[PDB]
RNA sequence: UAGCUAGUAGGUGGGGUAACGGCUCACCUAGGCGACGAUCCCUAGCUGGUCUGAGAGGAUGACCAGCCACACUGGAACUGAGACACGGUCCAGACUCCUACGGGAGGCAGCAGUGGGGAAUAUUGCACAAUGGGCGCAAGCCUGAUGCAGCCAUGCCGCGUGUAUGAAGAAGGCCUUCGGGUUGUAAAGUACUUUCAGCGGGGAGGAAGGGAGUAAAGUUAAUACCUUUGCUCAUUGACGUUACCCGCAGAAGAAGCACCGGCUAACUCCGUGCCAGCAGCCGCGGUAAUACGGAGGGUGCAAGCGUUAAUCGGAAUUACUGGG
C-alpha cells in the first residue's frame, strides 16, 4: 500500500518538493536537487507528450499518495461529477482526511499524517477514523481525542503549520486542536503548479 | 395460497428484509405478484427505520392473505394510534 | 453500399482461425513428448534450437520449442505446454513451461525467475 | 426405494381397482344405451337413460368424473334419444 | 532403502499423492529431495515389496521396479529453533531434502557429514517424529 | 440442404381432455408449407443480465432471479386439485452386491466424500438460534434450503511489515580518468509507538417469539372454557475461545514479483562468442552484447507479481452509423 521507501529521490525524480521529505527544517537543499534523480542524471531526455503525462501523473500521484488502482477510481469519480473533470479531481484528491489533517497542521509530512490518522487519534463528528480514503463532507469538525491529544508530536509540527500557506477552505482553532472543515476549494487556489490537463489526456484514452 | 413475508435480502452478517405479498410454493427471493414497503432489522435509531404502506396491506388481506408472524409484529409495530 | 444486397446476403463477419489450436480455448497441455533434437532456424539466424514433438493427451501432435538452458529429457518426461508462436522455428507454434512437471528448472538463474520457473536466491 | 411414506402406492392399488371398477360399471351402462341406440327401441333407450342417469351423477359426485365428461355424455345422449323418438 | 523412479511416467500423482498418505505411517516416510527426481521410500525393515504390491490398487498403478543405490543412514530429522536455522538454509542449499509432513532432516549420504553436522552446531527444540 | 408433407391441409359426424383443438377414429375434396429460406445437417437451454465499447454493436448468460427440460436409458399407467413424477409403481436393457442360489437390492445431473478425466475446483462439520416450507388448535417434530463454521490470495477492498533523528558521508558489493562516485538517511546508534498477530479479562447485536401466572374487555345462562391486549416470573445462540473495548511484553512475528534497445518506466561491468541462448512485433548474439547468463543500480505493481488461454476496444482491418 504504502511507499515506505526513498521519499527524498521522488522529488529529485520529479525535479519539483513534491513536499515528502517536509519535516520541521525548511528547504534542506541536502541532496542536490533538480540535477541528480539517480545515477544518469546528467542526462536530458528527449520528453515526449506521454512522457509529461506520466512524469505529471507520477508526480501529482507522489504528492498525494495515492496509488494508481485508486488513482483511477478517484478519475471515475471525477469524470461523472458536475462541473470539469479536472477541478473534481483536484477536489476529491483534497477531500481525503490525510490532505484535511495534512492542511490543519497535524504533522509535518504526509506520512506522518497518515500515521497519526491511523493510529487511533483523528476523529471527525466524534466518529474516529483510521483508514486515509474517508471522503470528507462539508461542513465537518475534526479533531484529536484525549487520550491521544499532544504527545508532542502534534506541538512542533504545529509550527510548520505557521510557516504554510494556511488557506481559505478550512479553520484551525489551535488552542485545543480542533479544525474546522468549510466548501469545496477553488481551482485556483490549491498550489497554483500541478497540471490536471495532462491528467486528463493521460486517462482519456 | 397467497401470503405476506419476508424475502432475505441483503449480505452476509447484514440482513435486510423485504416485505412482500408472493405465492408460499414459490421461493424465498422468487417470483412475487408486487413489492411493498421493506424492513431493515438494524436499522437503529436514524432518519428512517421502516416503510409500510397500509393501503396495499389492507388491500391484500381484502383478498384472504396469510399474514406471517414476522409481518404481523411489523403491522403491530406501525399502529393506527400510535 | 448497395443495401439491397445486404438485405439478400447479409455482411458475415469472418471467422479468423486461432493460432494455437488448444482445443476449445484452454490455458496449458500436458503432452507425452518425445522425439528431442535440434533444429536450424531459417536463414538470417544461424543456429542450433532445441525441440520436441509432443504428442498431447487429446490426440493432437504438436511441437513446442524447448527454452532456457539445459534441460533432462530423453523421449519422456511429460511436461506442460503454453501457447505463443516462436517467429524463428516455422512448424512450431508452441513452449514449454519450466517449473512445470518433470523437465526440471534452469539452473543458476536469478534474473527473470517467474518465466522459466527457477526459485529465489536462497542464500 | 426403501421410504416410510409407501403407504400411498399400495393404498392407491387399493384405489386402482375398487374406484376404476365404478367407473367400469359406469360406461357399460353408457354402452349399454348405445345397444338401444343399435336397437331402435326409443321406450328402452328412455329406461336405459333413467338407469344411467342417477349412478352417473353419483359418479360425478364422488370425484370421479368432473361433472362435464357426465355432462356431456348426458347432452350428446339425451340429443341421441330425442333424434331417435 | 532404494528410490521412486517412476515407470511408465504418465500421472505422476497417484504416487504424488497417495504415498504421501503412506508417508505418515510408522513404517513409510518419503523423503523428497530438491532435484524433483528419485524420490526415497523410507523403510524401517528391509521388505519393501509392502509398498510394491500396494502399488497395484484404484488409485495406484505405477510399478517403480527397484535396484542398487546406495543412500546410508537414515536422515536423523531436526528442525531447528528461529534466526539460527536460516543461514544453515542459505550455506549448503543445494543439500536439503523435503520430507512427509514438510521436514528437513539434513541430508544421509555417510556418517561424516553428520559428524559435520554436529561440527555445525543446530541447537534445536528436538521432536524426533520417529 | 430446393423441394417437403399422406393424419398431410381443411370440412361433416362419433369419442376423448378441468378446456378450443386431426387430440383421436368413419366419410368427402386435394389441398398445406416454401426463395420475406419450407424439409435436412451441425451447434445451443432461453431471458432479465455480465464484460467491453462515447454510442451503435460484439462475445457471453458462471454465480442472483423467472420459465422450460431431465432424474442410469427407453416406454407406460395409477393415486393425487396439481406428476404422465429426484429420494413413487411396473416392464425391457446396461452395471455393482447378496443368496440357503428358489429369488431379490440399488440408482449422489442432492448435501458431504471417492475412482477416472483434466491444467483446474473444497468438509464424509454445527444447529433449527432466525427466515421459509411440511403436519399439528397449540406445545412440539423434520428441513445437507437456510444461518453459519473449515479450506483455496480465485476476485475486490483495507491495514501492517515501523516513525522521527542520525555522517565517519563507517564496513562490504559495483563502476572508474582509480580524483572519486553509487548503494546511502540506506544500515549501525539514540528517542518514541505497537495498527495487525500472541496472551489475559469484560462484552453487545443478529431475539421476534413461545411457556407459566394475574388483570381487563368480548363470548355465553355462566365470575367456568376459548380469542385478544396490557402486565409479573423463568427463559430460548450453531456462529462464539464472536464483532468491539481494556491491560501485559517487546521493532519485537510479518515483502515479495516483473522489466531495463524502441514500442513502454529504467544503465553500466564481467563470462562466453551466429555456440549457449532471448523474443508479443521491429529482431540481437560472427571476441568491446544498454537485447543471452551472472553482479550492482534504477523503474513499475504490491500480498501480490509475471506467463498462458478467452471477450471487447484500438480495428472505419466486415464500413447500418462507418470502406472500396
Amino acid at each position: 500500500a504504502r511507499y515506505l521507501g526513498p521519499k527524498l529521490k521522488l522529488s529529485r525524480r520529479e525535479g519539483t518538493d513534491l513536499f515528502l521529505k517536509s519535516g520541521v527544517r525548511a528547504i534542506d537543499t541536502k541532496c542536490k536537487i533538480e540535477q541528480a534523480p539517480g545515477q544518469h542524471g546528467a542526462r536530458k531526455p528527449r520528453l515526449s507528450d506521454y512522457g509529461v503525462q506520466l512524469r505529471e501523473k507520477q508526480k501529482v500521484r507522489r504528492i498525494y499518495g495515492v496509488l494508481e488502482r485508486q488513482f483511477r477510481n478517484y478519475y471515475k469519480e471525477a469524470a461523472r461529477l458536475k462541473g470539469n473533470t479536472g477541478e473534481n479531481l483536484l477536489a476529491l484528491l483534497e477531500g481525503r482526511l490525510d490532505n484535511v489533517v495534512y492542511r490543519m497542521g497535524f504533522g509535518a509530512t504526509r506520512a506522518e499524517a497518515r500515521q497519526l490518522v491511523s493510529h487511533k487519534a483523528i476523529m471527525v463528528n466524534g466518529r474516529v477514523v483510521n483508514i486515509a480514503s474517508y471522503q470528507v463532507s462539508p461542513n465537518d469538525v475534526v479533531s484529536i481525542r484525549e487520550k491521544a491529544k499532544k504527545q508532542s508530536r502534534v506541538k512542533a509540527a504545529l509550527e510548520l503549520a505557521e510557516q504554510r500557506e494556511k488557506p481559505t477552505w478550512l479553520e484551525v482553532d489551535a488552542g485545543k486542536m480542533e479544525g474546522t472543515f468549510k466548501r469545496k476549494p477553488e481551482r485556483s487556489d490549491l498550489s497554483a503548479d500541478i497540471n490536471e490537463h495532462l491528467i486528463v489526456e493521460l486517462y482519456s484514452k | 395460497m397467497v401470503t405476506i413475508r419476508l424475502a432475505r435480502h441483503g449480505a452476509k452478517k447484514r440482513p435486510f428484509y423485504q416485505v412482500v405479498v408472493a405465492d408460499s410454493r414459490n421461493a424465498r427471493n422468487g417470483r412475487f405478484i408486487e413489492r411493498v414497503g421493506f424492513f431493515n432489522p438494524i436499522a437503529s435509531e436514524k432518519e428512517e427505520g421502516t416503510r409500510l404502506d397500509l393501503d396495499r396491506i389492507a388491500h391484500w388481506v381484502g383478498q384472504g392473505a396469510t399474514i406471517s408472524d414476522r409481518v404481523a409484529a411489523l403491522i403491530k409495530e406501525v399502529n393506527k394510534a400510535a | 453500399a448497395t443495401v439491397n444486397q445486404l438485405v439478400r446476403k447479409p455482411r458475415a463477419r469472418k471467422v479468423a482461425k486461432s493460432n494455437v489450436p488448444a482445443l476449445e480455448a484452454c490455458p496449458q497441455k500436458r503432452g507425452v513428448c518425445t522425439r528431442v533434437y535440434t533444429t536450424t532456424p531459417k536463414k538470417p539466424n544461424s543456429a542450433l534450437r532445441k525441440v520436441c514433438r509432443v504428442r498431447l493427451t487429446n490426440g493432437f501432435e504438436v511441437t513446442s520449442y524447448i527454452g532456457g538452458e539445459g534441460h533432462n529429457l530423453q523421449e519422456h518426461s511429460v511436461i506442460l505446454i503454453r501457447g505463443g508462436r516462436v517467429k524463428d522455428l516455422p512448424g512450431v507454434r508452441y513452449h514449454t513451461v519450466r517449473g512445470a512437471l518433470d523437465c526440471s528448472g534452469v539452473k543458476d538463474r536469478k534474473q527473470a525467475r517467474s518465466k522459466y520457473g527457477v526459485k529465489r536466491p536462497k542464500a | 426405494n426403501i421410504k416410510s411414506a409407501k403407504k400411498r402406492a399400495i393404498q392407491s392399488e387399493k384405489a386402482r381397482k375398487h374406484n376404476a371398477s365404478r367407473r367400469s360399471m359406469m360406461r357399460t351402462f353408457i354402452k349399454k344405451v348405445y345397444a338401444a341406440i343399435e336397437a331402435g327401441d326409443k321406450a328402452a333407450a328412455q329406461k336405459a337413460f333413467n338407469e344411467m342417469q342417477p349412478i352417473v351423477d353419483r359418479q360425478a359426485a364422488k370425484g370421479l368424473i368432473h361433472k362435464n365428461k357426465a355432462a356431456r355424455h348426458k347432452a350428446n345422449l339425451t340429443a341421441q334419444i330425442n333424434k331417435l323418438a | 532403502f532404494r528410490r521412486i523412479r517412476l515407470k511408465d511416467p504418465l500421472k505422476q500423482k497417484q504416487l504424488l499423492k497417495g504415498l504421501v498418505q503412506l508417508s505418515e505411517e510408522g513404517a513409510v516416510q518419503v523423503f523428497r529431495p530438491i532435484s524433483n527426481n528419485d524420490l526415497i521410500v523410507g523403510a524401517v525393515g528391509v521388505l519393501q515389496f509392502d509398498v510394491v504390491v500396494a502399488r497395484l490398487k484404484s488409485e495406484y498403478n505405477v510399478e517403480a521396479v527397484y535396484e542398487s543405490v546406495n543412500v546410508a543412514t537414515a536422515r536423523w530429522v531436526e528442525c531447528a529453533d528461529a534466526k539460527k536455522f536460516e543461514e544453515f538454509k542459505r550455506k549448503n542449499e543445494s543439500q536439503l531434502a523435503l520430507d512427509g509432513g514438510d521436514n528437513l532432516a539434513y541430508i544421509a549420504t555417510s556418517m561424516v557429514n553428520l559428524r559435520l553436522a554436529q561440527e555445525r552446531y543446530p541447537d534445536v527444540q528436538f521432536h524426533q517424529t520417529r
